[PDB]
Parts: C-alpha cells; sequence; structure tokens
C-alpha cells in the first residue's frame, strides 16, 4: 500500500503563479520502474555537423551506477528504420579532466554519420539510438533508447538558424488544459492539438509556462 | 569642395558641413570602371588629399566624403583609409556601390524610402528602418540625399521626420536640393525668363531635371 499526502499549497506555490486555473492533485502518470543494480543512470545525445551538413558526429555520453568492472561495455547503435547505420562500443572510463583524473563511471561514444537525414518541423526525420549496457562477450544488462533528430540550432550574426537556415517561427503558446479533466493530459488531446496546429500552418509551440 | 569663404561662413553662422571630393564618374559603365582602376588612383587621390589639406582646420566640416556616384572601387577603400589615418577627428562617408560598403562610416543612401524596400540587384535601397537592423549592421544611417524637391514635390516628408525621431540610429539626411539650377535668358524685349536644359541649343540634354 502506497500513501500520498498532497498539499494544495506550499512554498513551491510562490513560484507557480501562472495565469491559469489553480488546481491540485496527482495529475500526471504514476509508475513503477525496475532497473538492475548495475544500470544506465544517465545519457546525453549530441549531434555535430560540418559546414554543409553532409557529415555528422553523434556523441553519446553514458553514465552508470553500480560496481565498476573491466568487463563492462556500452554500445550505442543508431538505426534508420530496420537498418543499422552506425555503432560504437567502449569500456567505461572517460578521458582525464583534471588533476584527480576522469570519470571512471562514464564513457563517451562517437559515431560518424554520412549524409544524415536532417530533422526539422518541415521534415521530422528521426533516427533511433539504442544504448546497450552489457558485458564484453555480449550479455545484455539493460538497454535504454531515444528518438534522435539530426539538427543544429545556433545564433549567428543576429539570426536564429536551424541547420544553417534562418527560422520563421509560426508559433503558439499552449497550456495543458482539458475542459472536463482540468490539467490532466491524454494522448488523444495532445494529438488532436498537434494536428490542428500543423493544419493551420503552425510550426512551433511554447510550453507556457512549465 | 566649395569656395573657401563658404566654410568660414559655416564656421561663424553655425552649420554642419559634409565636405566632398570633386569625384563623380556617374556616366561610366559600370559606374566604378575608373574608380576600381589603379591607373586612376593618382588623379582620384589628389582630389581627396588636397581637399583635406585645405579644409581640415574648419570646425564646420564634420564629415569627409569621397565624392558622389562613382560606384565602389578599390581606389575608394585606399582613400578612405588615407583620410582615417591622417585625420581621425572626422568620420568618412561615401554612398557609391550600395551606401553601406567598407568605404563608409555612415550608411548614407540616396532616396531610400521610409517603409518601402527597393530591392535593385547589387545596389538595393532598403527601407531605412529595415537597413539599420540587417544582420551585422551597426552603423548610423544618414541619407546623403532624400526628398527630391523637383517642382511640386516633398510629398511624404513628414514620414521621414516621424522615423528620424523614433529611431535613434536614423540621424536624418540632406534634402536634394537647395536651389533650382535654372539660368536667365532674355526675350526680344529684354525681359528675363528662367531657362533649363535644352534652352541654349545644348544637345543632348536632360531638360528640367536641373531644377
Ligand atoms: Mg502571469
Ligand atoms: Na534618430
Ligand atoms: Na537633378
Amino acid at each position: 500500500r502506497l500513501a500520498v499526502m498532497v498539499l494544495r499549497w506550499s512554498d513551491g506555490s510562490y513560484l507557480e503563479d501562472q495565469d491559469m486555473w489553480r488546481m491540485s492533485g496527482i495529475f500526471r502518470d504514476v509508475s513503477l520502474l525496475h532497473k538492475p543494480t548495475t544500470q544506465i543512470s544517465d545519457f546525453h545525445v549530441a549531434t555535430r555537423f560540418n559546414d554543409d551538413f553532409s557529415r555528422a558526429v553523434l556523441e553519446a555520453e553514458v553514465q552508470m551506477c553500480g560496481e565498476l568492472r573491466d568487463y563492462l561495455r556500452v554500445t550505442v547503435s543508431l538505426w534508420q528504420g530496420e537498418t543499422q547505420v552506425a555503432s560504437g562500443t567502449a569500456p567505461f572510463g572517460g578521458e582525464i579532466i583534471d588533476e584527480r583524473g576522469g570519470y571512471a563511471d562514464r564513457v563517451t561514444l562517437r559515431l560518424n554519420v554520412e549524409n544524415p537525414k536532417l530533422w526539422s518541423a518541415e521534415i521530422p526525420n528521426l533516427y533511433r539510438a539504442v544504448v546497450e549496457l552489457h558485458t564484453a562477450d555480449g550479455t545484455l544488462i539493460e538497454a535504454e533508447a531515444c528518438d534522435v533528430g539530426f539538427r543544429e540550432v545556433r545564433i549567428e550574426n543576429g539570426l536564429l538558424l536551424l541547420n544553417g537556415k534562418p527560422l520563421l517561427i509560426r508559433g503558439v503558446n499552449r497550456h495543458e488544459h482539458h475542459p472536463l479533466h482540468g490539467q490532466v493530459m491524454d494522448e488523444q488531446t495532445m494529438v488532436q492539438d498537434i494536428l490542428l496546429m500543423k493544419q493551420n500552418n503552425f510550426n512551433a509551440v511554447r510550453c507556457s509556462h512549465y | 569642395p566649395n569656395h573657401p569663404l563658404w566654410y568660414t561662413l559655416c564656421d561663424r553662422y553655425g552649420l554642419y558641413v559634409v565636405d566632398e571630393a570633386n569625384i563623380e564618374t556617374h556616366g561610366m559603365v559600370p559606374m566604378n570602371r575608373l574608380t576600381d582602376d589603379p591607373r586612376w588612383l593618382p588623379a582620384m587621390s589628389e582630389r581627396v588629399t588636397r581637399m583635406v589639406q585645405r579644409d581640415r582646420n574648419h570646425p564646420s566640416v564634420i564629415i569627409w566624403s569621397l565624392g558622389n556616384e562613382s560606384g565602389h572601387g578599390a581606389n575608394h577603400d585606399a582613400l578612405y583609409r588615407w583620410i582615417k589615418s591622417v585625420d581621425p577627428s572626422r568620420p568618412v562617408q561615401y554612398e557609391g556601390g550600395g551606401a553601406d560598403t567598407t568605404a563608409t562610416d555612415i550608411i548614407c543612401p540616396m532616396y531610400a524610402r521610409v517603409d518601402e524596400d527597393q530591392p535593385f540587384p547589387a545596389v538595393p535601397k532598403w527601407s531605412i528602418k529595415k537597413w539599420l537592423s540587417l544582420p551585422g549592421e551597426t552603423r548610423p544611417l544618414i541619407l546623403c540625399e532624400y526628398a527630391h524637391a523637383m517642382g511640386n514635390s516633398l510629398g511624404g516628408f513628414a514620414k521621414y521626420w516621424q522615423a528620424f525621431r523614433q529611431y535613434p540610429r536614423l540621424q536624418g539626411g540632406f534634402v536634394w536640393d537647395w536651389v533650382d539650377q535654372s539660368l536667365i535668358k532674355y526675350d526680344e524685349n529684354g525681359n528675363p525668363w528662367s531657362a533649363y536644359g535644352g534652352d541654349f541649343g545644348d544637345t543632348p540634354n536632360d531638360r528640367q531635371f536641373c531644377m
């Protein structure tokens, strides 16, 4: 048995003065997650490009918790549909960063991708990155994953650029609101909203204000 | 460069002066044919350097100009740097080659409009409000020529002044221009009348465009 005491007001409320219905409760999903003792505790994906975006390097930093062992490996593989496009495997142990060494509990993987399909609101090209924590001889401990969009966002010479091109933001602010369920969101409503937005020539959304 | 007394009077009565080298090659095709030619650098240089040597002590002179309507040539860049080197006390401006070249401290277009773009190839005239905020642009904008006052004209003048007052980096301009270039001719009874291009048998000519 779980018991949860939820308070409508807290010191947190002082930072939650959004112009909206003030409600309370367990308003998003509750779940139980089983991880092994030796686990992926964090991972960051980055994509870097050459000047014309015909080459990319996917960089994945992976952190673990549990006992460190020489037999441990991380494999990051990148998939376009059912086709594996690139893969990298390494033992744990990051490069030296200061006088006391580096992160023994981290590893960075770097995958080359030639002519990457670029992500944008116009063409949402995605790759699947699978992060496998495993032993040297291939026993899977656990795998995490995410959708990867190859894109560069930068500000150069006063312009916001996506993939080297200046954006024109056709945006809207969107609160999480249902007239029947309050601030509880569901997939059907989310999808309804996205379809209506794109059908009316919006390409961007601001998570007002959370 | 003007008659020397002009500067003395502007010193004493109080007017800001843009002193301008006697260089205009408007009729060349393209406009910078001579000004990009190193063979014409000596001749151009004397028109700039000798102006500075003559007029540099006048308080009324606040801006040097490399001339008018001669496109943008490498000779302009060289003479721009010459002035910057011998006289750091005064900005240098020059309109040719699109009003915002590397030979000018001030964006100085002629007849750029307040709100309307005129996107001519190579030498566009942007809305002055838009021009200021083009990516990387930081300079002040002062029109070297605007509000062409030919005959019944100066429509839309207030639109320029509303903009000059609202935008800090829009710091005004010079109207084109002060006085009609009409000349006196006489009828058979000795009565004077105002004449313009073509009235002296001069041909080809551009008629009333001098007024
Ligand atoms: Mg508010
Ligand atoms: Na102003
Ligand atoms: Na004229």
